[PDB]
């Protein structure tokens, strides 16, 4: 049953800095990884994400990497710095400068074999793993080239387990680098071969949630990793905690996938809204269904409803009934029915655990797989396409050693994704 | 990742010694070398004294005797202070050969030691004019053997810009000319500043009567401390000179991103007014404000990058940027979809003492690789042109040993260049 | 059983914003939601108008909509913009300008689509909406143009459900714009095709109203608004609370049109008098009555005994025996037959309910439908006309893109309404 | 819903200086730009310290340099005060093209800088006299380059018409016809002013024996303030400039309606007297208080709005203009039927120290659209015949590049105007 992060990049780092802080907060664990808890349960299953280390503490089975150490110290300087090991933490000392030839292919991979070592070291260490958690960028350097590097290797060693990664997809008006589609494409090739899952969320959209709902004015990383993190635990809180349905990650994964290129996800989340309309609120199934069936709570940037569902799961947190929660989620597919598949008959799969999280008395997460998606994956393939014609920057990854048939049919495959897409949209 | 700075010539050690005095009141260093604190410019020594990693060369005793009684030489190391005993009469010839190249051995086995001394050398930075003697063609010898035994490390280049008003050697071009090539042969990046822009934006945005180099040479080391220092000290958003070779050169010959910066404003004038973010890049965007003499509305743009320091929240930066992409002017290439890159400290912007600028909250430093560098180029061929045509003063290079050739060469490698500039801008 | 409210432009943003006080007063509910009553029947029928938000407190089912964000702000500072959530406002930023194009046909267009939005979100909140109430006024531009358009849409979602809509009726002596005949002509040619009932309430009347009889020497748009309000809740207080006869308001509708086209009412109320007389006074259902009939104590402008009687219906609030209200009721009708019109015997209808205002022992809300409403429409037309031909500030609507047969158009369809008044009449 | 204010010239300059002075009373601005406390006028900086929306030109720094010297020179941006070398010689050609041509750019561009920090702009006030060189041609100018780029912001204009008494230019009527012609093609609505009118009241109403413009513009400045700064605080109706446009101007032609304004009354005569809604607006029809020299009984009516400060109810508003329609003799024409437009806001009146006019409890300012300004039209269409029958000082004119058909053709425009009035007049 347990589960082994890795953090690569910036990205990595930081959203998975929070999303440790919310595990500890989970389980009642401090930053010092001594266990103060409320309850029986948060040990129970306190072993998916820690290890017990002597006097009742606990170490996250978690490995930072990066190639700066800045970043890292930036890290572990903070809380939660402190329930890491010394032994999680791997990096380098020059970034690959965006250059997934220089993440994936070249530096990235002198590092990535001492990282395998304390991977096996630690599923060693496991009694059963049930999967891998990475954290990482599309765009840049050691989250998708390194990164990517080293999932090939994990899912070499470990084919049955789970691989999910969750990643920060590029947007139009995000773009830093130049390269940051070129870096894609190629990170994507290997991704949609070599994963199980993928989340696919856009700072944009999480910028637009910020202030949009939640009426932040300075929308920041720390709160938008923040909401990142809710979703992520959202995912294994059934994992964790005692529930009714569909705990395992697996379980959700053959829901969630009826084709096997077809693996890229849409989070979303609920409740989702500002403090000052919360004294109004009054949470209710339909009440989270419809946050969460709302574009506008997604954290992905692609509204589902241009495109058409899939598979659509829902997490629901908190004691709520059987019926309420069945039958709103059936009514949702029977009130937009025009933006379901005909395939599925009863698209609306739903989890529902007991353990709520902390400050509210419910809540749910939302994973969509709808055809919409494809919007994402065409603006990195044209902008791709913009580049590669002229080869601007090209000499860069030559520079690395890659050629242009590599990225062609990197290209190639994308445009596969999106066919398949389109094959199913209708 | 540290880094060396090596500065020649006056132009290069003038300015060097604002930087240097920058760096000074950017950590609280004090003249003796005792700072309580950088280490990416300075190392340490036992007594806690810190020595500025670079290398002062100047083939005139004069300037580097000035260094020496100023208050700052206890800062520096005895053997960073490096001189000849005549210059290279404006001269190329001298620069790079007849003089320099009995004293570049000392100055590359100096930067040696302090290649030894760093531990992970990201690279380097040069000051120097284009026109000078000792600053250009020592400088290009001084590239030559940097490359063999570096490489790869950064080359960062600042060369000062003749101007047309400013003019101090007749010959000029040439010495310019033969110059620009060795640095296209060897530069990693070359950022040239017209010292006749810089001084437009001191009588009107810093409303000062008078400006003269001392003044000219503190926004310049502002800009490039900027661009390192803030690389140095983190923050939100970090850009490795790495990622700038990466981001702004399409092809091996387009490394002349120009650099433009706000808020450059007195502090009379700054008071009232506070810029957003949004509003000095908008500044940023203004050809008034460009410390290179040409027009940014004229030429397409390639690459830009923003880095900013202080208050800055990368939404308002994003706002920003939709902002310039939609009231400007700012053609883009075909060749390169969007390309704006953003870096962000938290490092807030420092005040030199006795400064001529307002204290800011936020400061905004733009790269830019824009066509519009051609038409500088365009105005150092036609001025070559007459010299050459003439032939008048040939005669103070070829009696040194230049071939004539070796101009014509070079200049034609410059009109290359021009036309490679054209060519990306060329949509295609 | 419930209701969606709206509230378009300043006269529907401030009529409303006294509508909802006295709502709340009826029901025992504070400033902040909270109810704090008197009774269980506050409580039993408040979903008409309230979702009970956690810990009982309630939001008002309404919308507040405008172009001008200091008018939404104002409401919002006041004793009810607590109860409002922040969900309920909308709006933009740049008045119309008195103008119907730049409200309906163009920029109030941009929000309805939001407006709408929120009010399918109500509606589904609801467990059968009974229909829509709609303030605003007939020469403003959002009040006349925003509101109608958002009107047409509604009424397009729900067919079957209750359009009604209270509304600001031009007069000579009110008259501010030059274009306000412009916006009316336009607005009720719209209206009379997509509402199912109109209240035309005059500020002239209601001054005279004030000082005649409240013996006011400064009548405010607080008390005026005052007054609009009573009748407002009057209308709904059977639906609200038990009583004995006619609590629907589809029933009234019933009773009330005898033409689909005629649906104009004129709205009355009593006990309409000063405190100073109100030590003699002594209701009784005929005091009642002959306040009601009186026109004088009518909040239209129009006298109904120049006209003839359609339709006559009185709700009455309070413990009232059936025999004396229908004995009385039927009684003017036998007093007054001379203004009645003969096709239909009885044309008094009430309605009965056993709850009365809070500080009254009974009280009596008129509505009459008389043919003598044509006067109000001659105004208007006749203004218009003038106007017309001459195309005088035309040009202001011309650059939104209106065209001359739009407005010939509606002069035209209200031509057909004093008609059908006139066939009717005798 | 935003503002700015343009001021050209010395008389929208002067004229200005009261205004602003009138919004630091207004809300208690300090010279040096503290002010605790009017944001559509003022922007803040980050000190507290509210700028001043607005920009002031001079052709001649003169004025400017007064503005500078004054106590609220901390309160304006040194950016917002500029200044030519020279005055445009009380011509057109000069102000328009040959001299306010070089500067212009400079003054849009600071323009653009506030419409920028603007949110929501909803237009701007520009105040000159028709008589001048920088206030009717560079004005002129400027119209005609804000129209490009604001396009459907408010233009209003605020313009000061020769009087037959003062006259400091024989060629005013020039001037002034070459004037209006482009405030016919771009402005939005012109308010004309006759500082013989105003000094009539003053002395009458106020009981000055010796007026000056200092007097002079503190009257006009409130007023234009009761039709901003009302609609900006806001009160019971709330009358914005759009409603304006769409009310006032019956077809693209008629932008001109005229100010009067009352209480206009002294503080002596004021005790005693206590003015009802009914009764100001009374003063408001009558000629004697009309701010421009002509004959409202004369002219019909076509429009008319007025606005109320502090004590009003509606209904006694309602009560005056029954008053109005049946004491009058208000002849309205036609094509309008009633045009009464009444705006309502409850901030009271504000008084200036050391002013020359009561504290007042309620405050009615008028605006209307009558045929009585044909009559004005008609006199500056004479005294250009004289003029031009002889053409004497043509030369001045065509000696800096105008043409003589320009000045044929721009009085025929007023013509054209004229009988445009003319027409809407007759009923139909
Ligand atoms: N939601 C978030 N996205 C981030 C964050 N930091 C970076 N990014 C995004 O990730 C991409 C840039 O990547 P990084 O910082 O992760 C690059 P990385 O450090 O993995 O590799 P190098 O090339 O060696 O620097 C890009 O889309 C940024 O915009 C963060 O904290 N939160
Ligand atoms: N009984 C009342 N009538 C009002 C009130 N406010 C305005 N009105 C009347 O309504 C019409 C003017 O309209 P508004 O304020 O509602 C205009 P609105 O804000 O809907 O649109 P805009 O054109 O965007 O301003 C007119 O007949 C006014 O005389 C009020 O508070 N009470
Ligand atoms: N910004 C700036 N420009 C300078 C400074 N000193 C000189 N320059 C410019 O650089 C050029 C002068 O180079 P020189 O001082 O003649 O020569 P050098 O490059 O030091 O070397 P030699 O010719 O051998 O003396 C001119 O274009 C000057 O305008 C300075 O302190 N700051
Ligand atoms: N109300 C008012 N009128 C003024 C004021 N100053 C000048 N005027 C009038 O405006 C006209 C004067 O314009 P000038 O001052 O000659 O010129 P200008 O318009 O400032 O521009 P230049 O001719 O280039 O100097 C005359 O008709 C004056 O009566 C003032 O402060 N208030
Ligand atoms: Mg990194
Ligand atoms: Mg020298
Ligand atoms: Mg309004
Ligand atoms: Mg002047």
């Amino acid at each position: 049953r347990e589960i082994v992060h890795i953090q690569a990049g910036q990205c990595g780092n930081q959203i998975g800095a929070k999303f440790w802080e919310v595990i500890s907060d989970e389980h009642g664990i401090d930053p010092t990884g001594s266990y103060h808890g409320d309850s029986d349960l948060q040990l129970e299953r306190i072993n998916v994400y820690y290890n017990e280390a002597a006097g009742n503490k606990y170490v996250p089975r978690a490995i930072l990497v990066d190639l700066e150490p800045g970043t890292m110290d930036s890290v572990r300087s903070g809380p939660f710095g402190q329930i890491f090991r010394p032994d999680n933490f791997v990096f380098g000392q020059s970034g690959a400068g965006n250059n997934w030839a220089k993440g994936h292919y070249t530096e990235g991979a002198e590092l990535v074999d001492s990282v395998l070592d304390v991977v096996r070291k630690e599923s060693e260490s496991c009694d059963c793993l049930q999967g891998f958690q990475l954290t990482h960028s599309l765009g840049g350097g050691t989250g998708s080239g390194m990164g990517t590097l080293l999932i090939s290797k994990i899912r070499e060693e470990y084919p049955d387990r789970i691989m999910n990664t969750f990643s920060v997809v590029p947007s139009p008006k995000v773009s830093d680098t130049v390269v940051e589609p070129y870096n894609a494409t190629l990170s994507v090739h290997q991704l949609v071969e070599n994963t199980d899952e993928t989340y696919c969320i856009d700072n944009e959209a999480l910028y637009d949630i910020c202030f949009r709902t939640l009426k932040l004015t300075t929308p920041t990383y720390g709160d938008l990793n923040h909401l990142v993190s809710a979703t992520m635990s959202g995912v294994t809180t059934c994992l964790r905690f005692p529930g009714q349905l569909n705990a395992d990650l697996r379980k959700l994964a053959v829901n969630m996938v009826p084709f096997p290129r077809l693996h890229f996800f849409m989070p979303g989340f609920a409740p989702l809204t500002s403090r000052g309309s919360q004294q109004y609120r009054a949470l209710t199934v339909p009440e989270l269904t419809q946050q969460m069936f709302d574009a506008k709570n997604m954290m992905a940037a692609c509204d589902p409803r241009h495109g058409r569902y899939l598979t659509v799961a829902a997490v629901f947190r908190g004691r709520m009934s059987m019926k309420e929660v069945d039958e709103q989620m059936l009514n949702v597919q029977n009130k937009n029915s025009s933006y379901f598949v005909e395939w599925i008959p009863n698209n609306v799969k739903t989890a529902v655990c007991d353990i709520p999280p902390r400050g509210l008395k419910m809540s749910a997460t939302f994973i969509g797989n709808s055809t919409a998606i494809q919007e994402l994956f065409k603006r990195i393939s044209e902008q791709f396409t913009a580049m590669f014609r002229r080869k601007a920057f090209l000499h860069w990854y030559t520079g690395e050693g890659m050629d242009e048939m590599e990225f062609t049919e990197a290209e190639s495959n994308m445009n596969d994704l999106v066919s398949e897409y389109q094959q199913y949209q209708d | 990742r540290e880094c060396i700075s090596i500065h020649v010539g006056q132009a290069g050690v003038q300015i060097g010694n604002a930087c240097w005095e920058l760096y000074c009141l950017e950590h609280g260093i004090q003249p003796d070398g005792q700072m309580p604190s950088f280490n990416t410019f300075f190392s340490e020594t036992g007594a806690g004294k810190h020595v500025p990693r670079a290398v002062f060369v100047d083939l005139e005793p004069t300037v580097i005797d000035e260094v020496r009684t100023g208050t700052y030489r206890q800062l520096f190391h005895p053997e960073q202070l490096i001189t000849g005993k005549e210059d290279a009469a404006n001269n190329y010839a001298r620069g790079h050969y007849t003089i320099g190249k009995e004293i570049i051995d000392l100055v590359l086995d100096r930067i040696r030691k302090l290649a030894d001394q760093c531990t992970g050398l990201q690279g380097f930075s040069v000051f120097h004019s284009f026109g000078g003697g000792t600053g250009s063609g020592f400088t290009s010898l001084l590239m030559e053997r940097l490359s063999v035994d570096y490489g790869k490390k950064s080359k960062l280049e600042f060369s000062i810009y003749p101007a047309p008003q400013v003019s101090t050697a007749v010959v000029e071009p040439y010495n310019s000319i033969l110059t620009t090539h060795t640095t296209l042969e060897h530069s990693d990046c070359a950022f040239m500043v017209d010292n006749e822009a810089i001084y437009d934006i001191c009588r009107r945005n810093l409303d000062i009567e008078r400006p003269t180099y001392t003044n000219l040479n503190r926004l310049i080391g502002q800009i490039v401390s900027s661009i390192t220092a803030s690389l140095r000290f983190d923050g939100a958003l970090n850009v490795d000179l790495t990622e700038f070779q990466t981001n702004l050169v399409p092809y091996p010959r387009g490394h002349f991103p120009l650099a433009t910066y706000a808020p450059v404003i007195s502090a009379e004038k700054a008071y009232h007014e506070q810029l957003s973010v949004a509003e000095i890049t908008n500044a940023c965007f203004e050809p008034a404000n460009q410390m290179v003499k040409c027009d940014p509305r004229h030429g397409k743009y390639m690459a830009c990058c923003l880095l900013y320091r202080g208050d800055v929240v990368p939404k308002d930066v994003n706002a920003a940027i939709a902002t310039i992409k939609t009231k400007r002017t700012i053609q883009f290439v075909d060749w390169c979809p969007t390309g704006f890159k953003v870096g962000i400290n938290y490092e807030p912007p420092t005040v030199v003492p006795g400064g001529d600028l307002a204290k800011v909250q936020r400061a905004v430093c733009m790269l830019s690789n824009t066509t519009a560098i051609a038409e500088a180029w365009a105005r150092l061929d036609h001025k070559f042109d007459l010299m050459y045509a003439k032939r008048a003063f040939v005669h103070w290079y070829v009696g040194e040993g230049m071939e004539e050739g070796e101009f014509s060469e070079a200049r034609e490698d410059m009109a290359a260049l021009e036309k490679d500039y054209e060519e990306v801008g060329v949509d295609s």
